[PDB]
């Protein structure tokens, strides 16, 4: 398909790698009993390996000449060939959680900056205020867009210190 | 008392310590800091130094030619340039034992010699050199040119020959003559040599000074050139069965644009290179008539700079006053020249490995690797120097009053934003590249290689498909048989170019995968971080919040003391200093990637690189540990071979690098106290106190210590990698 | 012979570590470079770029270098 | 010898003079501050450049500056 | 008790508890959903 | 107040000697001599290393550099509340009084002192190095 | 012809390696320590 | 002031040092150089003879060792000459050895004595 790759469900190297992993696990299992802890652990690892290979092939991932899955980062190719779950959806997921953390921290700093000793609140975290801001940070994109549109997101150039050039 | 050395610094001559000699040696070329120096004298000294540098360059070239003609095997290498190793020069060392003598005796010589890795054999063979007499004549000619340049340097310092300050500032005349004469006429002359000598010599016809006036480069003899029938010079080119150096399969054309590579030499066609030089010669000559000098027509660079300001005021004053701040500042010109030369050096390295211009160059793996690594390291050092001189310009020549509101002042106006964004880009690239590497390493360690993150470089593969590569299957532009871009070049250059780019046995647009993506991001991280350090040091050179008056202390000063929290490595010199390490790391990553990809290509197993370049353990084991086995076995308890010199150089570089770490970690104070104890010991020792020193022994200064440590670090770095690369590539092939 | 050489290597490394630690202990209060080092304390960065440079003159810095030499020796 | 300069932002706190380890600075009468004193550097030939005076200065920015100049036996603090 | 809660509200204790919670959440997610590579 | 004169026949503190004393510089270039008055015999620390005993009355000592003399002066003033003074002696026999130069310690203002190296401007008012370029030698904008 | 003799390295290598650097180092050492009038 | 110990204050070591040619203070510098050169060349010929690269080949080990010692003596003589030229440029009793002419004569005497000592050490092994 994309970049001359082949789907993992049809790649021979993919199935060969799965057989190799199951073969080394079975070889290690051949030295133990049939109802012992190492045997059960090795069988669980084998089942996890089989489930992982079947799940990766079911997801529609593309495998190269090495039999390993390859990710598609281009939004056009990912949305046109059903690869948005690799790099697109996790991108927006990270953006949401990262902006969540940044917005909560910024709100906490702005909240404690108007007190008597903000540094004291910076070393000794005010748990009730932090918990309230952490719960209220779910609407961080809407609140951030509103702050940017009102002009309260940035600080004026005259209020920021600079070097003597 | 006052010493004679150094004559240019009275303050250093009065120094009674050993620091006088070191500082006199390190401040000899800083003419701006000399005593009683004027602008006119400054330009005159630089003129003389330029002539001396050209003399040294030409003498070095003549030396290489002379040694290849005397102790080399050029006459035998031209007969079989595939199975014969080139010889650099002979070896005469009384320390060699008998096994070392027969070990280095190779290449058909009668004694111990060195196998050259510079590629001058292929270059001289392609341009037309065939016998040792030609190299001897070229060596004598270059020695005469070197002597003439040295005499010119001495002559331009005597009275009635020293140029005035106004002559050195004629930017329009200098630019016109450099574009039309130094660039265009030189390229036209090179075209004349290729058409008259290189092309006929590649077809088995000897054309020398004794018969070039009676031998026609083309059978039609200048008639198509004057009648405008230039297409007659592209008729009947060299066929696919042409044997280089013989008339079998040779053609009659002198100016073609076939494209691709020669089927036997795997290099660019000589007719294509001649046509290339002719076209760029015409373009450069035409460009040499742009500025106004003495005939009314032309331009004034000040007018073009002053008439280039946006109307909305986005760039403030635009480029007003930029002509004076560039023409009156030598550091600005040096920085621009070094930036362009460094970029061009990198371009040379990339184009030279991908499109080999010299015959039988692609087969010489050691030559290709050494040339690429050499040019990339030279380019990195030159780039660091460009930024260092930019910082020197900000401290010594920048005038905020003259550059008021222009782009130059606006850069310093928002320098915090630039440094912060460079920091963010470097942080993102480092965090993600390192994270993906460690993730792949953990997946490979746990026995699950299918769980590692392998992002396909679809953008670069898309560009490769745009160039004609049909491996990925995008089928667009040159990759599609029904495109306008494809059909418009099918009769001129696309057949050869497509045949060469679709061949997986050359270095023309190599196949890339996730490993290439990851290492490219590592390269991006290195470039951005080195740029961040250099740019931050140049912008903060005039001052910062910690040191508001940094410009009053010069470009290089030790520090500002332990006050205000501590000010170690606060000068711009220290910023360049820290950036050299990042430059070495970046060039190390690019050369490691180049060498590993080419080693797997030449060995016939590209899958090894494709499967081991995604994790750092593969880089350490399959590339560094695996390829150093023959290197460390150059000399062992059972004997030695010709590869023992590279093993010794490997350990030599390791020792120099480690010695540099001493000047890098331990600082002055400890050494000064130790030296004081040594002074007492010498003064209280009989039979030895009768011999006294002339200079008081003192520890090296902070700045000198940094420079010495960096010099050892760089020397060890370069020597270690050069020995490893040459030994691994030569031993494997 | 190899054992003899490595034993002399060990003796040399131990002697250098002893030299750095002993120099940091004996010259902790004063020296010919800084006569009032004891007033600056035990752990201080330097005494400025004066006198050619007085970087790493404190006894703490001697311990800092002795750690590297101990690592090399061991 | 090093170059030691005093600026008009000096408040006459005499902290730089007390911190000088080679007696380079001193106090002279002045009228530009409340303390009616100003720092001075009449013995710069004995300055080593330790910059202790800059560390002891409380004004922002500093009122005393030391620029490392030519090096001699006294400036290098050599007892030999 | 007020002083003890204030001590627990300090930066190292809060960082330790928060990182233990985040690490435990990620570990439990990877335990109930083994080997997640794509969405 | 008048400038004092060095008395070479002055008793020195009880010290057994050390290896951190004078060197060839004292015999070929110059050396320094510090003198002070002690109210009683007391053990003090030598700037060159070791413990010496200052005697009751006059005390004279020799050092290789001025920093050692000032360090001893600071120690005697801050601990024993004494008033020491030193000179620079040349091999020819010339003696030059050094501190306190005007008889009064420099930390306290004294009349008659003429200000030196004083700039009647602030640091931010210093000119750019380009205006100082092409001078007689390496000159900083603060020197003008 | 410009071809040097067979004994040329046996004379030029020791020269450039020991005679010329000794002379250069001695002359440079005398020049560095020369006192101005 | 300074530290006095029996090692640096014993009369036996003081007499031994005063008996050495360098501390004679009253003889010609060329004679001092000849004596020092002979005493140095005789001991210098040993290491090159017994440890050089040609120490195992017979009838030439002594030849190569003596030639190497002679070359070292020549290098040391050049070092003495440049030291005298760079040390004495301007300006009990003053020793004439610490002068331009005195040190030049001392270096020449050292060269003659060193070569004679090397030649004597070579024939002493035959
Ligand atoms: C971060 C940089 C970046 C880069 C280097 C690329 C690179 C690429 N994108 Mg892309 N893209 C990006 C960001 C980027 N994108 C972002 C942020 C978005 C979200 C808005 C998109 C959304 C997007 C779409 C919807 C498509 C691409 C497509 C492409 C590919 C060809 C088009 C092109 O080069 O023009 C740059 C890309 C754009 C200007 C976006 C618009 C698409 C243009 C108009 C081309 C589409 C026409 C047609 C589909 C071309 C293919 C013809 C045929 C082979 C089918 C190319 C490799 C095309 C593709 O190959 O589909 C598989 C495609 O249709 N991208
Ligand atoms: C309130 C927290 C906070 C926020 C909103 C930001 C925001 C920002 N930082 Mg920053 N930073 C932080 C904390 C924070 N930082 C801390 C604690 C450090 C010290 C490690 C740094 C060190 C740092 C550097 C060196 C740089 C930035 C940069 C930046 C900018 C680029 C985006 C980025 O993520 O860079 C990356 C930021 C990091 C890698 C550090 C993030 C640390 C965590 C995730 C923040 C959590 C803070 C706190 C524990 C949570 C609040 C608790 C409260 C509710 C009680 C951006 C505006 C870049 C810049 O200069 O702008 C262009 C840059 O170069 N930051
Ligand atoms: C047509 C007239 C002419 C010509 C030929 C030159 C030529 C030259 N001038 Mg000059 N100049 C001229 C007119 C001219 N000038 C006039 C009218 C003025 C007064 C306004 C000046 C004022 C002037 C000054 C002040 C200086 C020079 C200097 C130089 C030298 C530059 C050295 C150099 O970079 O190497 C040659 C550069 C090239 C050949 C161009 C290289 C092209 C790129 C960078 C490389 C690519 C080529 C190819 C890929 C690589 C080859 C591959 C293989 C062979 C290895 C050069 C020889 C400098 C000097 O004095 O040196 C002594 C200098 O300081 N000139
Ligand atoms: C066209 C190229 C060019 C030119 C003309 C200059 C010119 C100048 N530079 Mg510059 N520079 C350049 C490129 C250039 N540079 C590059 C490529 C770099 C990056 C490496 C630098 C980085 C740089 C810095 C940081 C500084 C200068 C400075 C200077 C100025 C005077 C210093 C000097 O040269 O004294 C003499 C130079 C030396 C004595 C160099 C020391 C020897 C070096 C370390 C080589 C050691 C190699 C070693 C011996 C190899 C042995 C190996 C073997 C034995 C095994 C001078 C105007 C200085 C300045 O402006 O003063 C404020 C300044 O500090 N340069
Ligand atoms: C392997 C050695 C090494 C490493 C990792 C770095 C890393 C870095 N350098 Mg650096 N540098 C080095 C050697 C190194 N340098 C040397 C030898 C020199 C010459 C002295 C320099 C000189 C230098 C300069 C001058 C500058 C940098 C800068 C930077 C930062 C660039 C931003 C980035 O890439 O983000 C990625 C971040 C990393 C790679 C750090 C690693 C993150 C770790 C592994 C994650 C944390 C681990 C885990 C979660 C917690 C473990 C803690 C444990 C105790 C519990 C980065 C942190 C630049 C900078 O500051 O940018 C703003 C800067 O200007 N370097
Ligand atoms: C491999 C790198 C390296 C090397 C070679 C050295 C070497 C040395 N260190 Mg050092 N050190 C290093 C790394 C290194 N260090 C680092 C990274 C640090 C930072 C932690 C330190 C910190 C440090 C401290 C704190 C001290 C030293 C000291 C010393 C000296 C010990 C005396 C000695 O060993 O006698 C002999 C010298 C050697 C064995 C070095 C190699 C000499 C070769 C084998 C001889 C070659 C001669 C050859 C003929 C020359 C001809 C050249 C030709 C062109 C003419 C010595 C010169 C100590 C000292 O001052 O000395 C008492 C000291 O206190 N080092
Ligand atoms: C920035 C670099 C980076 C990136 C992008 C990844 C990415 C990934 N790693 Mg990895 N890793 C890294 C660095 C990185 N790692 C490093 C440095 C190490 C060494 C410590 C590891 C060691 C490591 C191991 C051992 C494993 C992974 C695994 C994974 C995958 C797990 C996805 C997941 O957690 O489920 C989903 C997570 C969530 C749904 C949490 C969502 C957050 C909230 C609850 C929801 C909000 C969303 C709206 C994922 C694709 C696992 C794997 O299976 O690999 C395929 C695994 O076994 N990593
Ligand atoms: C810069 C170019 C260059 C270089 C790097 C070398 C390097 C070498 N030459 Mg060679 N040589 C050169 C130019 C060069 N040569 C030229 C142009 C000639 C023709 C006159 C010769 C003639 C020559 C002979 C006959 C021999 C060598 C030999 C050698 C090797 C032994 C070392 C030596 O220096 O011998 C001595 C080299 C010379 C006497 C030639 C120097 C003559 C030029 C004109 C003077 C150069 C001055 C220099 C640039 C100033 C800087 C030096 C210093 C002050 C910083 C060595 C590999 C010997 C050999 O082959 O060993 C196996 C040997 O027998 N060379
Ligand atoms: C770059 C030039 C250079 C040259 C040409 C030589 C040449 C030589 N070296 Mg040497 N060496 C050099 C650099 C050089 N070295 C450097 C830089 C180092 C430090 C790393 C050394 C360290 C070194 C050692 C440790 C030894 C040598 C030895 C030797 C000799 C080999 C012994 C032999 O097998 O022959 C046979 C030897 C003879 C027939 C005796 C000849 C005696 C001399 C050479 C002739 C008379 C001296 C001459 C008249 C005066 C010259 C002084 C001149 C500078 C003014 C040989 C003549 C060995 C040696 O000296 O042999 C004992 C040896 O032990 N070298
Ligand atoms: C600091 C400083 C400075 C600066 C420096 C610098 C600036 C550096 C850098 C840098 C660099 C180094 C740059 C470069 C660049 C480049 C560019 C900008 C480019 C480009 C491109 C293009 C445009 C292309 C296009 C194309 C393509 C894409 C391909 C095909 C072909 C074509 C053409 C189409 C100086 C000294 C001045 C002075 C002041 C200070
Ligand atoms: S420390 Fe600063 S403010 Fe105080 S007297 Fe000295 S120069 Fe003036
Ligand atoms: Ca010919």
């Amino acid at each position: 398909d994309i970049a001359g790759l082949t789907p993992c469900s049809e790649s021979k190297a993919y199935a060969k790698l799965e057989k190799k992993e199951l073969k080394t696990l079975e070889k290690r299992l051949k030295q133990y009993e049939a109802d012992s802890a190492p045997a059960v652990a090795l069988k669980a690892t084998m089942e996890r390996t089989k489930a992982r290979f079947a799940n990766y092939a079911k997801a529609g991932l593309l495998c190269g000449n090495d039999g390993l899955p390859h990710l598609i980062a281009d939004p056009g190719l990912a949305l046109k060939y059903g690869h948005a779950g690799e790099v697109f959806i996790p991108t927006f997921g990270f953006l949401y959680v990262a902006g969540y953390i940044g917005y909560v921290g910024r709100q906490y700093l702005i909240a404690v900056k108007g007190e008597a000793k903000p540094t004291d609140k910076e070393i000794i975290i005010d748990v009730p205020l932090a918990t309230k801001l952490a719960w209220q940070g779910a609407g961080w994109p809407l609140a951030a867009v509103q702050e940017l549109q009102r002009g309260t997101l940035l600080e004026k150039e005259e209020n920021i210190t600079v070097s003597p050039r | 008392a006052t010493k004679l050395f150094p004559k240019f610094s009275q303050g250093l001559a009065q120094d009674p310590t050993t620091r006088r000699i070191w500082y006199g040696l390190a401040m000899a070329h800083d003419f701006e800091s000399h005593d009683g120096m004027t602008e006119e004298n400054l330009y005159q000294k630089i003129f003389a130094s330029h002539f001396g540098q050209l003399s040294i360059i030409f003498l070095w070239t003549s030396g290489n030619l002379f040694h290849v003609a005397w102790q080399g095997n050029f006459e035998q290498w031209v007969t079989d340039p595939v199975h014969i190793r080139p010889i650099a020069h002979a070896i005469w060392d009384p320390h060699f034992g008998q096994p070392a003598v027969e070990a280095f005796t190779r290449g058909g010589a009668s004694g111990p010699v060195n196998i050259s890795t510079s590629g001058v054999y292929q270059w001289w063979y392609t341009i037309g050199m065939r016998t040792n007499q030609d190299l001897y004549v070229g060596s004598v000619f270059l020695a005469l040119v070197s002597a003439i340049f040295l005499f010119a340097g001495w002559l331009h310092l005597q009275p009635n020959f020293q140029p005035s300050l106004s002559w050195f500032k004629d930017a329009e005349s200098r630019l016109n003559h450099h574009l039309s004469g130094l660039f265009g006429v030189s390229s036209l002359a090179w075209t004349g040599h290729l058409v008259h000598v290189a092309i006929p010599e590649s077809r088995g016809q000897h054309v020398g000074w004794d018969n070039f006036l009676s031998v026609l480069p083309h059978p039609q003899g200048l008639t198509p050139f004057f009648t405008g029938n230039w297409a007659a010079y592209a008729q009947s080119p060299d066929t696919a069965s042409h044997v280089f150096g013989t008339a079998q399969g040779s053609g009659q054309a002198i100016l073609t644009f076939l494209g691709g590579f020669h089927p036997q030499t795997q290099s660019l066609w000589l007719t294509d290179m001649a046509h290339h030089h002719l076209a760029i010669a015409v373009i450069f000559i035409v460009a040499g008539h742009m500025y106004r000098t003495n005939f009314g027509i032309g331009h004034r660079m000040q007018a073009i700079l002053e008439a280039h300001t946006p109307p909305s005021g986005s760039l403030g004053a635009g480029h007003k006053g930029l002509f004076d701040t560039v023409n009156n500042s030598l550091h600005f010109q040096l920085g621009l020249a070094l930036a362009s030369v460094g970029t061009i050096t990198s371009l040379v390295a990339q184009h030279m490995y991908s499109l080999p211009p010299y015959a039988f160059q692609a087969i010489d793996f050691t030559t290709q690797a050494a040339l690429y690594t050499h040019h990339q390291y030279i380019a990195g050092f030159i780039m660091c120097g460009a930024f260092a001189h930019g910082a020197i310009f900000f401290i010594r020549d920048y005038d905020p009053e003259q550059n008021k509101g222009n782009v130059l002042a606006r850069m310093l106006d928002h320098k915090e934003a630039l440094i912060s964004h460079l920091s963010w880009v470097s942080l993102f690239l480092g965090f993600h590249t390192l994270g993906l590497y460690v993730h792949n390493d953990v997946m490979q360690a746990f026995g699950t290689p299918e769980k590692q993150i392998l992002i396909e470089p679809v953008f670069a593969q898309w560009i490769q498909a745009a160039h004609g590569k049909a491996l990925y299957g995008f089928d667009f532009l040159l990759s599609s048989k029904t495109s306008a871009a494809f059909a418009n070049g099918q009769s001129l250059w696309l057949p050869g170019w497509l045949d060469a780019i679709n061949n997986n046995q050359n270095s023309l647009f190599l196949t890339i995968g996730p490993g290439d993506f990851l290492v490219h991001h590592a390269i991006a991280l290195g470039l951005h971080t080195t740029t961040l350090i250099l740019v931050k040091g140049a912008l903060d050179a005039r001052g910062s919040k910690l040191m508001p008056d940094k410009k009053d202390f010069g470009y290089s000063f030790p520090c500002d003391g332990p006050g205000r929290g501590g000010t170690c490595d606060i000068s711009a010199y220290d910023a360049f200093y820290l950036a050299v390490f990042w430059m070495l790391n970046t060039i190390g990553w690019v050369t490691f990637y180049w060498h590993w990809k080419h080693l797997t290509l030449w060995q016939g197993n590209v899958a090894q690189f494709d499967e081991s370049s995604t994790y750092l353990m593969g880089w350490l084991r399959d590339y560094l540990w695996l390829n150093s086995s023959q290197l460390i076995n150059g000399y062992n308890p059972f004997g030695m071979n010709s590869l023992s010199v590279w093993a010794w150089t490997f350990l030599f570089g390791h020792l120099i690098y480690a010695t540099g770490f001493m000047f890098l970690i331990s600082w002055r104070g400890y050494w000064q106290e130790l030296i004081e104890t040594l002074v007492w010991a010498h003064e209280k020792t009989p039979l030895a106190n009768l011999v006294y020193w002339k200079d008081k022994p003192v520890a090296l200064s902070i700045v000198q210590a940094r420079l010495v440590g960096l010099a050892h670090f760089s020397v060890g770095y370069i020597f270690t990698y050069a020995a490893f690369l040459i030994a691994s590539t030569s031993g494997r092939f | 012979t190899s054992d003899f050489m490595v034993h002399h290597i060990h003796a040399f490394t131990i002697h250098v570590t002893v030299l750095i630690l002993l120099k940091g202990v004996l010259f902790a209060r004063s020296s010919r470079l800084i006569p009032d080092k004891a007033n600056l304390g035990f752990r201080f960065p330097c005494d400025g770029p004066g006198r050619g440079g007085t970087c790493q003159v404190s006894a703490w810095d001697h311990v800092f270098l002795g750690l590297f030499w101990m690592y090399n020796s061991l | 010898a090093h170059i030691v300069k005093i600026y008009d932002t000096c408040i006459g706190c005499t902290q730089c003079v007390r911190a000088c380890p080679l007696d380079v600075l001193e106090m002279v009468p002045w009228d530009g501050c409340k303390a009616s004193q100003m720092a001075s550097a009449p013995r710069t030939e004995d300055c080593v450049g330790c910059k202790r005076c800059e560390t002891a200065c409380p004004t922002d920015f500093l009122s005393v500056r030391v620029y490392l100049g030519s090096e001699s036996t006294r400036s290098m603090g050599l007892s030999y | 008790m007020k002083d003890f809660t204030t001590y627990l509200s300090t930066a190292p204790v809060i960082a330790t508890i928060w990182f233990t919670f985040t690490a435990g959440l990620l570990i439990e997610i990877n335990r109930y959903f083994p080997d997640p590579l794509v969405f | 107040w008048t400038v004092p004169t060095l008395n070479p026949d002055t008793p020195s503190p009880i010290f057994g000697g050390s290896t951190g004393g004078l060197l060839r510089k004292a015999q070929t270039e110059e050396f320094y001599v510090i003198t002070w008055e002690a109210k009683k015999e007391q053990i003090f620390e030598m700037p060159t290393g070791g413990a010496a005993i200052m005697r009751q009355g006059p005390n004279l000592l020799k050092f290789g550099k001025k920093e050692q003399c000032l360090a001893l002066t600071t120690q005697l003033r801050n601990k024993f509340k004494l008033t020491p003074c030193f000179y620079r002696v040349f091999p020819d026999g010339k003696v030059q009084y050094l501190h306190p130069a005007d008889g009064v310690y420099p930390e306290k203002v004294n009349a008659g002192r003429v200000g030196a190296n004083q700039n009647m401007r602030r640091i931010g008012q210093n000119v750019n190095p380009i205006k100082v370029k092409f001078s007689g030698r390496m000159m900083s904008p603060a020197e003008i | 012809p410009f071809v040097p003799p067979s004994w040329a390295p046996s004379v030029f290598v020791p020269l450039t390696g020991l005679v010329l650097p000794a002379i250069a180092m001695a002359t440079l050492f005398v020049y560095i320590e020369k006192e101005a009038p | 002031g300074m530290l006095e110990t029996p090692v640096t204050s014993a009369p036996i070591v003081a007499t031994y040092l005063s008996n050495l040619p360098a501390y004679r203070t009253g003889v010609a510098p060329v004679l001092r150089g000849v004596e020092i050169g002979l005493a140095h060349g005789f001991l210098l010929a040993g290491p090159f003879i017994k440890l050089g690269p040609l120490r195992n080949v017979p009838e030439t080990a002594e030849i190569a060792g003596s030639l190497s010692a002679a070359g070292l003596v020549l290098i040391l003589a050049l070092c003495l000459s440049i030291y005298g030229s760079a040390q004495f440029q301007s300006t009990v009793a003053r020793d004439p050895l610490f002068s331009a002419d005195g040190w030049s004569e001392f270096a020449a005497g050292f060269l003659v004595g060193g070569e004679a000592g090397v030649a004597w050490a070579y024939v002493c092994t035959q």
